[PDB]
């Protein structure tokens, strides 16, 4: 889950 | 320790206040706004692909805010990253559904969509009235409880912090946080709803929230059959990632 992962760390 | 329960509660209420797509203030001003007949006709004239794409964007928009909601909840960010991902993937839409009740008018059964309130006939082009009807019936039923913003905040967080999600690596930790949330919510409910069963009635709706969302996944799977390209090239990347 690249996207969800990115959002969590944004 | 009531000290911890109170801090957890405040943190969640604060997060909710700062992370809904629509604040209470904006909702109050948008209160008396239903789409005109021309706007409704326009919606019914859209192709099934066009409306689905619009719906996918609105849902994704709302899901992005649930992600922000989770990141601002201390207890959530303390869960190992693997479980954080699982809770969000399995529960993002359930939280959006709960939040949708804040923007639902139970008198004429209309929901806020693209800036104004519209009835279920607004989603005719989806060819999924069963899904829409189920979403509306839930919202209508949740609205009958007259929950305050604090109760919605806490409840939506309990829906998200579910120790029953499959594949969780540390379920007990999720269970522990959810129990503190439910205990906090039970106390808040006393401030309002005199004579309750309220918490129990809320908890009893959990399976319903999940059934609506699974139905969404199902309707989507079929849409993917009929229009694969639209899904892989037009729908929001996050939407594809979460439901495909
Ligand atoms: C597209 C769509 C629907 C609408 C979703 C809405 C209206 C979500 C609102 C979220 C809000 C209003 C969030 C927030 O404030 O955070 C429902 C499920 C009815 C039926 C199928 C397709």
């Amino acid at each position: 889950h690249k996207i969800l992962h990115r959002l969590l760390q944004e | 320790t009531m000290s911890e329960i109170d801090r957890i509660a405040q943190n969640i209420i604060k997060s909710h206040l700062e992370t809904c797509q629509y604040t209470m203030e904006e909702l109050h001003q948008l209160a008396w706004q239903t789409h005109t007949y021309e706007e409704i006709k326009a919606y019914q004239s859209k192709s099934r692909e066009a409306l689905w794409q619009q719906c996918a964007i609105q849902i994704t928009h709302a899901i992005q805010y649930v992600v922000e909601f989770a990141k601002r909840i201390t207890g959530f960010m303390e869960l190992c990253q693997n479980d954080q991902i699982l809770l969000l993937k399995s529960g993002c839409l359930e939280v959006v559904l709960v939040r949708m009740c804040r923007a639902f008018n139970p008198l004429n059964n209309t929901v806020l969509f693209e800036g104004k309130y519209g009835g279920m006939q607004m989603f005719k082009a989806l060819g999924s009235d069963d899904l829409v009807n189920e979403a509306f019936d839930f919202a209508k039923n949740l609205c009958s409880l007259q929950l305050t913003e604090e109760e919605i905040a806490l409840f939506s967080s309990a829906v998200l912090i579910s120790p029953d999600r499959a594949w969780l690596l540390e379920p007990r930790k999720v269970q522990k946080l959810q129990e503190k949330i439910y205990f906090a919510l039970q106390h808040v409910i006393q401030k309002n709803h005199l004579d309750d069963e309220t918490l129990a009635k809320l908890i009893a709706k959990i399976p319903t929230i999940t059934a609506v969302c699974n139905l969404h996944g199902e309707k989507l799977q079929v849409f993917k059959q009929s229009h694969p390209d639209i899904v892989n090239t037009l729908f929001p990347p996050l939407y594809k990632e979460l439901f495909n």
